[PDB]
């Protein structure tokens, strides 16, 4: 290569080694650049259960810029959106090159667990959970019924 | 500490660069103090990587 | 680089302080620029112990 | 401790697992400072079968300070006096912290392999080495018979 592949070989090639709890992904052709990923729904969320799929795609000049990360499944969540994209600080404003695909994975299961207050993407969405969580689950293990399973 | 390997795999991991993750760390950041990343890495940095000070600086290590 | 031990023995002995040979080297020298002594030894020091250039100033090195 | 004695006790446990090639050492008593060595006669050096025997004596402040070493075995040799000092740039001004009692050894035996021209401790002895080999290593092989082995 190299310098992202030779970066995200190893990426890559750790993953396997320790595997982020919840979930594993992968390349998808032999383009290195553009990756699945499948979470696996986290025990303790409303998701619990159903299958999730991701796609990411790292950017020519990785780890300097962050990958492009989205939700090919459909999902019932504040900080994601109807067409996938995902709202999440590490994902903008807040990415580091420090850190690995391995650990936003992880963050974006932690945000299944917790959304947001401040963020709401779909603000449909946030409201309902603002206080009526009661609610705001139903809906959500719903679809996870629906359409992730 | 547990057996056979690591740390070594670890230890390595610990003494690795943190952006290439290829090369051995080299260069301590102004003012942040880091020790993070090897010379190679650095310029493309306005910010190390670790807190988002900003670098201002390097110095060199010699392991020698 | 042979099997079992090692680097291990000899990779934490690349890491430890070159004097008190028990706690880790933090300390870059100035101007020399080894990363050669832990915080403690370096007081005690005129010289860097490895080229007899003589110390002018640390920097800390924070590899968190 | 410490502090020179839990370096030392390192210095110690480190020359058992990797001994320097020619010798070793030890505490004489439970007195950690005050030490033995016994070096054996270097091959291809006029010393080669006989065994020589030193004093190491740790300064309370070593490593700061360098150790006082002195043979206690009879030699013959332009850098050793009839006392037993021995004349050694690390010993004296060089001495550094960074190096062990392990590789002074090491330094003294390529020292009785290749003595020297501008440091003469014994300057009888230095003058026949100068320019008359043939004399010095028979007087340097016939003292080893008669006091190191
Ligand atoms: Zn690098
Ligand atoms: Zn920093
Ligand atoms: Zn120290
Ligand atoms: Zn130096």
């Amino acid at each position: 290569g190299s310098m992202a592949l030779k970066r995200i070989h190893k990426e890559l090639n750790d993953l396997a080694r320790d595997p982020p709890a919840q979930c594993s992904a992968g390349p998808v052709g032999d383009d290195m650049f553009h990756w699945q990923a499948t979470i696996m729904g986290p025990n303790d969320s409303p998701y619990q259960g159903g299958v999730f799929f991701l796609t990411i795609h790292f950017p020519t000049d990785y780890p300097f810029k962050p990958p492009k990360v989205a939700f090919t499944t459909r999902i019932y969540h504040p900080n994601i959106n109807s067409n996938g994209s995902i709202c999440l600080d590490i994902l903008r404003s807040q990415w580091s090159p420090a850190l690995t695909i391995s650990k936003v994975l992880l963050s974006i299961c932690s945000l299944l667990c917790d959304p947001n207050p401040d963020d709401p993407l779909v603000p449909e969405i946030a409201r309902i959970y603002k206080t009526d969580r009661e609610k705001y689950n139903r809906i959500a293990r719903e679809w996870t019924q629906k359409y992730a399973m | 500490d547990l057996p056979v390997e690591e740390q070594l795999r670890r230890l390595q991991e610990e003494r690795t660069c943190k952006v290439c993750m290829d090369k051995e760390v080299s260069i301590v950041f102004i003012p942040c103090g880091h020790l993070v990343v090897c010379k190679d890495c650095a310029p493309s940095l306005r910010k190390c990587p670790i807190c988002r000070s900003t670098i201002k600086g390097t110095v060199r290590t010699f392991l020698s």
